[PDB]
């Protein structure tokens, strides 16, 4: 399944730039609401595409063993991933946190070889070398870059987990249900604590586009789970990096960001290595 | 993709030494590294740089040649179906029988 | 390749209302320019589709004979097709043109079953006559009805001809390939008679915008063709008939079109169906 | 998914009549039409309805019946394998070898 790679990828990209807009059109919207309503909203999506798949509900395979490597990878990479993800834009930038986003698969490539006795040493690497060095050739950095690598490093680290526990007997529906299960609740969590306002999603505009940038990134995921249970972690996340061409595509044409140079180039390197993977 | 045959298996005496050959056949121009295993990993040579890896428990009894298996210093704990394998892409990690797509059927070796 | 049937929804529900968006923000655009330079600009991304999937090209496959079928239904669903379509919208309504090319697989339903010797004597009949009913319920009427069953006929028979061609010795990126190659040049026909300027497409966000409507309606058309080729036209059409959902909830979300009962009533329906199919 | 089988089959004189036997078995819920080949179209009824479509050849010499196929007139041109074929699903085309995806292996009938 080489098409479900960019599959996942594009759909990301619809989602970020989803994203971009929701955030830039509104300006009293916290991402901690924000990710809480999605994967509010994205639960229902999940039961519905479940009920349709198969059988109604079968729990008995949410056994407490194995899936502790699923609930961790989501409240290691949804929750902190994006708490130190903002941190990093409000310190070095709104767009480096993402190109970092994006660098993310060395960590996964690295601990699949590793940790999971995968066997990717020399065919995979050489296009994901080529993919980072495009991204660092795009660009108090200290610190910068070291929560920038905190956030990688769990994004990263989420895939090599959830293709541990799809090994045996977890399809891709299911252990991503309780994926977002879970961040759900520590987002619900999180916010109890801190006692975050929800008045802002009662509006039927901010709605709207949560459901289709729910819709959006679901899709994503599903895909890209689909992809990591049959193309394995180690290039699953090297095809879906291709979602930062996307992304810059979709900005500089909907949004209307401003082009530059510097980006194009990056963009073909990018493209490059994604061509070379394949 | 590529048969492999084995060759050379056989009752041999403790104490002494013993060949074993491996012939691959087909599309063999693309696999990086030879393997020779009993399904554990006793030796792995990479084709292009000319290195070799053991394991510890005969490192420094047995070697490879480029495949020519000699093993030395013979022990009862030997007896074992001997298989051949190659990888289709490989760096560092050798004498795991999960890298290894291709696979023979095998020789037994026994050590009196 | 069941999901193939909902991409190809989803994707051409978002070049639609990305044409929608196209057509709204520019008042002297032509159909006629926007279809030639959509065609124009999408056979660059086929040949880079082809040329990364396969070998360069191969140029004997394209024989005379049997490929007429594709031929003569890109020149029967393209040009002709978006000329009676725009006659409708002119006729009597924006959006009835568009609904009556979403009740289009009537025809194709009975195509695949009668000329190409077919087997969906009750399967599919169901859900696609209640997706019809849904779609007549939603709604000088015998003319409007007469030009958009005129264009119904030729987009569900464009579907038909595509998948006798693919029957034998012919992948779904090539069979596309020589659609939108021979649709290209039948539109270049037609501009050239009326000479047709091309100065609106200099603009640099017009061209942006026609490269993303260009990639959603490619990737929509390769994945519906990959559908065709191993689902059939009796049913890979049906399934693609849910992009009328989407295409109504993302210009409800995003275009700001406005939300009445009987719409929900519809999408309900033709939901329903399309799960019915499954 | 359902496995048939035919009897019957012999060797009969011209101008006189024969029946033959189809037994299906495993999964034959959900199995609309049921057929009899000899690939062209011979038999072909309609579970629930109850309908009997024929080949015009044989329009009124040949009956079926839930399967039983009775064949009377016998001619030399009837010397062929008979085959047995249900449907998943279907409403109006029978006598189609590509509709019927449950095939048996089919018997030989011999007029003289
Ligand atoms: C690609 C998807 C990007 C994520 C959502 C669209 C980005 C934001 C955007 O494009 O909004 C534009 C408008 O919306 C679009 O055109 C979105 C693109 C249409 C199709 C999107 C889905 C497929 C792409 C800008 O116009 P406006 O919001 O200032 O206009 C105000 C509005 O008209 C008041 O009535």
């Amino acid at each position: 399944g080489v098409p479900f790679g960019l599959l996942s990828g594009i759909f990301w990209g619809l989602g970020l730039t989803v994203s971009a807009y929701i955030f830039s059109i509104f300006t009293d919207l916290s991402p901690f609401v924000v990710a809480a309503t999605h994967d509010f909203l994205s639960i229902f999506i999940l039961l519905a595409f479940l009920l349709v798949k198969e059988g109604k509900v079968r729990l008995s395979i949410f056994l407490n063993i194995r899936n502790v490597s699923v609930i961790i990878g989501a409240l290691l990479a949804g929750p902190i991933g994006m708490q130190a993800n903002l941190y990093a834009v409000k310190y070095i930038g709104s767009s480096l946190a993402s190109s970092v986003s994006a660098i993310y698969p060395a960590i996964s490539v690295l601990l699949a070889f590793f940790f999971l006795k995968h066997k990717i040493s020399k065919n995979t690497v050489f296009g994901i070398v080529l993919i980072i060095g495009g991204i660092i050739a795009q660009t108090s950095f200290y610190i910068g870059i070291l929560c920038a690598l905190v956030c990688a490093i769990a994004w990263g680290s989420e895939s090599v987990l959830s293709s541990f526990a799809m090994e045996s007997e977890l399809s891709e529906i299911e252990a991503l249900l309780i994926r977002q299960v879970t961040s759900f609740l520590s987002y619900l969590v999180i916010v109890l604590f801190s006692h975050q306002s929800f008045t802002a999603v009662a509006n039927g505009q901010l709605l709207g586009l949560m459901i289709v940038f729910a819709a959006f990134d679901m899709i994503s995921y599903l895909a890209y789970y689909i992809a990591i249970n049959r193309l394995q972690p180690a290039k699953a996340t090297g095809l879906n990096v291709s979602y930062v061409v996307w992304t810059v595509l979709f900005a500089v044409v909907f949004l209307g960001a401003p082009l530059d140079m510097l980006t194009i180039m990056t963009s073909l390197v990018v493209i490059a290595g994604v061509y070379i993977i394949i | 993709q590529v048969q492999l045959v084995e060759s050379g298996g056989g009752s041999v005496q403790a104490g002494g030494s013993l060949r074993l050959s491996c012939a691959a056949s087909g599309t063999i121009h693309a696999i990086g590294y030879l393997g020779w295993f009993r399904r554990e990993g006793v030796a792995a040579l990479t084709t292009y740089d000319g290195w070799t890896y053991y394991a510890d428990s005969v490192k420094g009894r047995f070697t490879v040649s480029l495949v020519y298996l000699q093993m030395n210093s013979l022990k009862p704990e030997d007896t074992a179906l001997y298989y051949c394998a190659a990888a289709d892409d490989g760096w560092m990690f050798p004498l795991y029988h999960n890298h290894y797509e291709y696979w023979g059927q095998g020789t037994q070796v026994t050590v009196s």
